[PDB]
């Protein structure tokens, strides 16, 4: 997932 | 139930024998990793809160919980609130907890293996500014004695102490795989220390995908990374070459050939705890007392105790020059990032096959997404030269699409719809390490659902094929993945890429495309390319694939750079709102199928035992090219 | 090794002719690109005091160190006086409240307060910059040609507690009578100019982990007054005045778009006399040098004027490829051809800077294929819609992305902040591929992506436009521009087959919108806008089909  | 005001109430107790007052705890480990081992989740058993992200302040007064605001909806769900006070830490917000702890205490403790330097330092310099009237003291307590003692206690052991042990091996990750010897790579972080960093003799690898990718070596020690618990030490002599390499692992998970191997280098072998002794006795005292000479170099993320054995002025916070060395991968390496993503390619077509198989007999709505995650999961392990999952596999069907991150449990689970499904999922190969999100509908697609899909296609197209000179910053790539939702006054509350590491950490450093720092992007570089946008209480949608940079066109002025696919598998045609999409967008979309179809087509025919001709009419139907 | 900057005292980009010993270069006794930039140091003792700045210094010393590891310094020389002209005797004036709209003591409190919260490390600061010494105390002057700005320093002494002196070294015989009232109405002592030098060494110099600074300094000052302290005690930074201007009050804004209207109204004038012109085939007569003084002609007779905030760039066919070309000896007769001017002028209102370019014989289908992927980025950059948080260099990528796309680039920035009746080039902001930061709502901003083709010709299409706030959602803040430059597009160079229905519609609102502003105002005076002038904007106005 998401690097955010 | 595991009563946390038991423990809590206990725990108020240890604190006060101690004569500590205020005690943080962070969900870490000494490494930084992303994900955590259990015996390193100590907040949960406190406060039954079980989400990766958070810290506990734990007072005289009601104890606080800060958690970031993806996880804020399971924080409220989980944690009770009458025990403990609930606080969210967004963008916004960032600094608030330092704000907060500097509103309370004249003794503070903090876990010195489960710390940032970071947070530490952010903290003790609101301190400073806060009351600069009183003195810091910091102090290492070593073996429970508090005797000896603003006083900033750094902790040894944890006060809350805890879970199944690792014994499998270290294994080579063969040259074939990593594109280049463990030798070679080791001599070129040693022309770093000629050249480059010139102001430091001795570097300190802590980060445990560093160590892994510069000794070819690979382990267990982690759930969804093929890592092992290590320090890689190394000691420079000027006049040109490494005086000594000290590797601290788990010895008894090392291997015979790896250690006669490891004469090699003639690298010296510690125990894994040694590494504070060995550094506090045999390093520091050696090291001698306009230009600034530093003693170590270490990660900006090192843990606290490490970082406390040293004078602050002597050390060096900056990333290791193996950063830069793995963002940017060898002809090897991209050659077998594809193969692994033509690997997980296969892997997903019997997903959804298998899927919609059993939509049609209409059995795929007794399924739940636990189910559906499970059998991603196998046909991944099916996959040659599978490890296991590269992080844990996001299964969401309606409205649970919403939540970024979120998790199917035997507890959380839900039954699969006629609605929108998100599956974000990856795997760690011999080959390199994958992630991939794909989003489709088993129902009747809204008109709603058509258009944020789309639009959140259009921006992900888009960085698929962008074209820019070499000098662009990739936050500007992050710009146009958002540019459609933007005119629709919608945005998503991630970033756009990251890095990833081969067989290494689904999510590395060295490179991304995020709205927030940026730097030029490098030819060979792999990053992901993400959009989203999620919807509470609805659904939400996320478009995933990976891809590398490489070189376009090169002018007498201006050398071009574009990006080409890693990740090969096609998208949901049932989601596409036509009335959004440009025909340059449709013919990409028809190339990209058509690829993916010369590539995996011929590899399912010939094993038709495992794959079969439904399959093969399958992928043949979602790779048909689209009407102009 | 002697090195010769063209640069001033105060790091001013156009330097008087007081300051030419060799616009931008370094002489040493080869281009610099983006990859290229330290390529100097690596390539490279004796510097004018007066013309370097303390960034090239010590990155210079610093880059020596690094190689031959022990250097001397004495004021390494440092030059007082220089190795290797006209005065102004004409006054200084009020910048009147109506303009600027925050009087000078105003935004002194603004600055004592960053000295209060944001800068706690040191009590002295001293601004060597003149637009921020002109813009805190309301002030401007005759000292430079384009810019309204005088020679001056300004050093705050704060009291931890309120400012304890405040210092003004100047030209004492430009400073009138009115004036030295607003002096000691703040309470400042006014000081001569050469007295910065004596008054640091011999005045303020005497006095005063954890760690206090003795002075602040903006990070291009010269070294003259640098070398007066010890470098650890020289904190180097922006001062809280680069931020404070870089966000234009709304006084400001509505000042602004006064200005561009009346810019507007000169630039009609002088294009519809290119255009009588060119039906007689008059016009080719003329040269790069008249339309020049044309132009600023017609700016010198709109109310408020006061001369032009640049030198105007009138460049004909292949010189249009010279971005920063300059019209005696290299004027050139007007052809049947790609026509660049790049003007602007300095009101009482604000700054203006506009190009457009334009073709007076019939235009090449290359020509208008290169205007139109210029003008695609233009018209995007104008609208844009971007989160609040979004790092201005991908505004400047997107009016790149269509030039990029057919692998063509442009060797310029995109865009620069501008000042309100100050330079034209403002730092606190810049839309650029290098250095970038989010934008803020008022922040004023040029959009001017360009082309150039060595021998053949160039294009470059540039408005002045500011940051609004477009939408504000649950989670976000997306902001967009609205315009300040008013004038019409070429549609001669327009390339139809690279246009969207978007572009079009955007292309007739702006025109209408300016035909909505100007129209009104050319018929209130037919004496000085004919009804052929009435004609021709509406003739460049009307929407396209
Ligand atoms: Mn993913
Ligand atoms: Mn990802
Ligand atoms: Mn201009
Ligand atoms: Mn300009």
């Amino acid at each position: 997932x998401p690097p955010a | 139930d595991n009563n946390p005001a038991a423990r809590l109430e206990e725990l108020r107790t240890i604190m006060k024998k101690n004569k500590i007052d205020v005690y943080i705890l962070i969900n870490s480990d000494e490494h930084n990793s992303e994900i955590i081992n259990e015996k390193d989740k100590k907040i949960v058993k406190i406060t039954n809160y079980s989400g990766a992200d958070g810290i506990l302040i734990v007072t005289k007064d009601k104890p606080i919980l800060y958690v970031n605001a993806l996880y804020e909806l399971q924080a409220m769900n989980e944690l009770d609130q009458n025990l403990f006070t609930l606080r969210i830490s967004r963008i916004d917000n960032r600094d608030e907890i330092f704000e907060t702890i500097s509103s309370l205490f004249n003794t503070i403790a903090f876990d010195g293996k489960n710390t940032s330097v970071v947070f530490y330092e952010k903290l003790r310099k609101a301190l400073l500014n806060a009351y600069p009237k009183k003195k810091i003291v910091e102090k290492i307590i070593y073996n429970n004695n508090f005797d000896d003692v603003l006083n900033f206690l750094v902790l040894e052991k944890s006060l809350v102490e805890i879970y199944p042990v690792n014994n499998k091996t270290l294994y080579i990750h063969d040259r074939k795989y990593n594109g280049a010897c463990a030798g070679e790579k080791i001599d070129k972080l040693k022309q770093s220390l000629m050249y480059d960093i010139k102001n430091v003799d001795n570097l300190l690898l802590s980060e445990l995908d560093e160590i892994a990718y510069l000794l070819n070596l690979r382990g267990y020690d982690y759930q969804y990374s093929p890592l092992f618990y290590s320090y890689l030490l190394f000691q420079f002599d000027r006049e040109q070459d490494f005086s000594k390499i000290v590797f601290f692992t788990t010895v008894k998970n090392l291997p015979a050939d790896v250690k006669n191997l490891l004469e090699i280098n003639k690298v010296i072998v510690k125990e894994y705890e040694e590494i504070v002794p060995y550094l506090r006795d045999v390093v520091i005292p050696s090291i001698p007392k306009d230009f600034k000479k530093y003693d170590i170099s270490l990660s900006p993320y090192i843990n606290l105790m490490i970082y406390k054995l040293f004078d602050r002025k002597n050390v060096l916070l900056q990333n290791s020059p193996v950063v830069k060395m793995k963002a940017v991968k060898n002809d090897v390496e991209i050659d077998n990032m594809k193969q692994a993503h033509i690997l997980d390619g296969l892997a997903l077509l019997q997903f959804f096959h298998w899927c919609e198989q059993k939509r049609k007999t209409k059995e795929l709505f007794n399924e739940t997404e636990m189910s559906l995650r499970h059998k991603v999961d196998y046909f991944r392990s099916t996959k040659k030269n599978f490890i296991f999952p590269s992080f844990s596999t996001i299964s969401a069907s309606g409205p649970n699409a919403a939540v970024i991150h979120y998790e199917c449990t035997d507890k959380t689970n839900a039954t699969i719809k006629p609605a929108i499904y998100l599956l974000d999922s990856g795997g760690q190969y011999l080959h390199g390490t994958t992630d991939v999100t794909r989003t489709t509908h088993f129902g009747e697609p809204t008109a709603e659902e058509k258009r944020i899909y789309t639009l959140v296609l259009k921006g992900h197209l888009r960085l698929r094929k962008v074209i820019f000179a070499s000098y662009t910053n990739s936050s500007a790539l992050d710009f146009i993945a958002r540019e459609n939702l933007f005119n629709n006054f919608m945005d998503y509350n991630h970033g756009t890429g990251h890095g990833v590491g081969l067989t290494l950490n689904v999510h590395e450093g060295g490179c991304s495309i995020g709205p927030v720092g940026g730097a030029p992007l490098k030819k060979n570089m792999v990053l992901s390319n993400e959009p989203g946008y999620y919807m509470k209480d609805k659904f939400g949608v996320r478009i995933e694939n990976m891809q590398y940079v490489i070189s376009k066109e090169i002018t007498d002025t201006t050398e071009y750079l574009s990006f080409d696919d890693l990740t090969m598998y096609p998208y949901e045609k049932k989601l596409l709102d036509f009335s959004l999409l440009t025909n340059q967008e449709i013919k990409e979309l028809n190339e990209y199928h058509t690829t993916i179809r010369n590539t995996l087509l011929p590899l399912v025919k010939q094993s038709p035992q495992e794959y079969g001709e439904s399959v093969e009419k399958y992928l043949i139907e979602i790779t048909e090219p689209i009407a102009i």
